[PDB]
């Protein structure tokens, strides 16, 4: 089975180097092209460039010339991409896709994506707080619960309820940047025969800081 | 090169209707009786997927409600019958020339009948009050449309500063919206104020939905 | 033996139904009649070829200049 | 100058009968 893997996110200061990894498995890494796609939120998709892994020959867009650099390692079958002096406008989501050629060339498969955030802010562990009203006045037969995660950097973090046991009623909200910090408020809706019986927990993991926080409501 | 232009940017198609998205090319991409085009679906937080290739075929695993046709520069891509899970961002691509270009994108909104929102104000916990600050969070779920007015009242006084709001995309199942309103405040502003009030103003409700609690 | 896929943008060896050649596979805007196998120019070299499995027309762009 | 090819594309007709 063909599967492409990329890291979740990477933090870099302006003026440093950015190194990304695209792992290929199930197909020959040589015979097939490796294409890169830049997705900036609100700007749509953008075409980075292509590279032929056998001869290292690269094809770069006119706008990304002299900036992006493509290279491949044929021993571990992993393609790399670098960016010289990334700036604030270079923050985006990067994909690596494979072209399966039958007549016209389309994108058959995609990667998970890596968020590159360029900011001078330090790595901060998150502060996670439970949210309960404390009393029920029988206003509804369904109970709303929430976890507030604030003061985390870099974005994103992965939030779940009881390690992903409740897949229904989950609502995860995106962050708003304030004071070089991020905040979110994850909410779930449980029935009334659950919360006096079971305890629903906030299970949040930040893979950039390697910090896993379990909080009880 | 060839620059792709898509119109409109935001298309609203309800259940039982037909959607139309036009991808224009500066030059003719049609060659060898066929044409070079591709159309993708990208959901928030998920990579895009192939649906219809070369307008003449349907990819395996893709439902039959997606169809495509057209020749020359301007292409037409149709969807029918539309389903509640069809809301996503759509793109178009051409591999003929080089360096290739990507489309501008089109957001598809699925129309739904209006529902009253679930409004819940939650007090700040005792874990936050050790650190010196507090945050009051009002959750607003299951509402349509996106235009809703959020107001905060501390003891009858309205403060529009220091509030944060955050919106999401349309759900695949419920096809509604959810948001939060967070207010950050200091412990010295928590000691002298007893009541916090979340207020939501909607088009369907004449009376705004008021929620309050006592410290 | 085993069939292979297509690499369009690179100079590679071409063996199609026994016909040998080397060049670049490019998009062809020329119209061919489906009843013909391939076609050649006045130089007795193959300028285009049709894929045996899927119906398509691709041009052979010469490589190895110098 | 000379440009030596690298990969090799071999396409044979889809076999209905060997």
């Amino acid at each position: 089975q063909v599967q492409l893997q990329q890291p979740g996110a990477e933090l870099v200061r302006p003026g440093a180097s950015v190194k990304l990894s695209c792992k290929a498995s199930g197909y020959s890494f040589t015979r097939f092209w490796m294409n890169w796609v830049k997705q900036r939120p609100g700007q749509g998709l953008e075409w980075i460039g292509m590279i032929h892994p056998s001869d290292s020959e690269t094809r770069l867009n006119q706008k990304f010339k002299d900036k992006a650099t493509l290279t491949v390692d044929k021993s571990s079958t992993t393609a790399y991409m670098q960016l010289s002096s990334p700036t604030s406008e270079d923050s985006a989501v990067y994909y690596c896709a494979r072209k399966d050629y039958d007549y016209d060339a389309w994108f058959a498969y995609w990667g998970q994506g890596t968020l590159v955030t360029v900011s001078a802010a330090k790595t901060t562990p998150p502060s996670v707080y439970p949210l309960a009203p404390g009393s029920a006045a029988q206003t509804n037969s369904m109970v709303t619960l929430g976890c507030l995660v604030k003061g985390y950097f870099p974005e994103p973090v992965t939030v779940t309820w009881n390690s992903g046991s409740l897949s229904s009623g989950v609502h995860t909200f995106p962050a708003v940047l304030q004071s070089d910090l991020y905040t979110l408020s994850s909410s779930v809706t449980v029935p009334s025969s659950t919360w006096p019986s079971e305890t629903v927990t906030c299970n949040v993991a930040h893979p950039a800081s390697s910090t896993k926080v379990d909080k009880k409501i | 090169d060839i620059v792709l232009t898509q119109s409109p940017a935001s298309l609203a198609v309800s259940l039982g209707q037909r959607a139309t998205i036009s991808c224009r090319a500066s030059k003719s991409v049609s060659a060898s009786v066929y044409s070079y085009m591709h159309w993708y679906q990208q959901k928030p937080g998920q990579p895009p997927k192939l649906l219809i290739y070369l307008a003449s075929s349907l990819e395996s695993g893709v439902p039959a409600r997606f169809s495509g046709s057209g020749s020359g520069t301007d292409f037409t891509l149709n969807i029918h019958p539309v389903e509640e899970e069809d809301a996503a961002t759509y793109y178009c691509h051409h591999s003929r020339e080089l360096p290739p270009a990507f489309g501008g994108g089109t957001k598809l909104e699925i129309k739904r009948a209006d529902a009253a929102p679930t409004v819940s104000i939650f007090p700040p916990s005792s874990e936050q009050l050790t650190s010196g600050g507090a945050s009051v969070v009002c959750f607003l779920n299951n509402f349509y449309p996106k235009d809703i007015n959020v107001k905060w009242k501390i003891d009858g006084s309205e403060r529009q500063n220091g509030v944060l709001n955050s919106w999401t995309d349309q759900d695949s199942k419920d096809s509604t919206y959810s948001m939060s309103s967070t207010l950050t405040l200091t412990k010295d502003e928590y000691e002298r104020h007893n009541s916090y009030t979340c207020e939501a103003t909607h088009k369907t409700s004449t009376s705004p939905i008021v929620k309050s609690f006592n410290r | 033996k085993k069939s292979t896929n297509l690499v369009k943008n690179k100079c590679v060896n071409f063996n199609f139904n026994g016909l040998k050649g080397t060049g670049v596979l490019t998009e062809s805007n020329k119209k061919f009649l489906p009843f013909q196998q391939f076609g050649r120019d006045i130089a007795d070299t193959t300028d285009a070829v049709r894929d045996p499995q899927t119906l398509e027309i691709l041009d052979i762009t010469p490589c190895s200049f110098g």
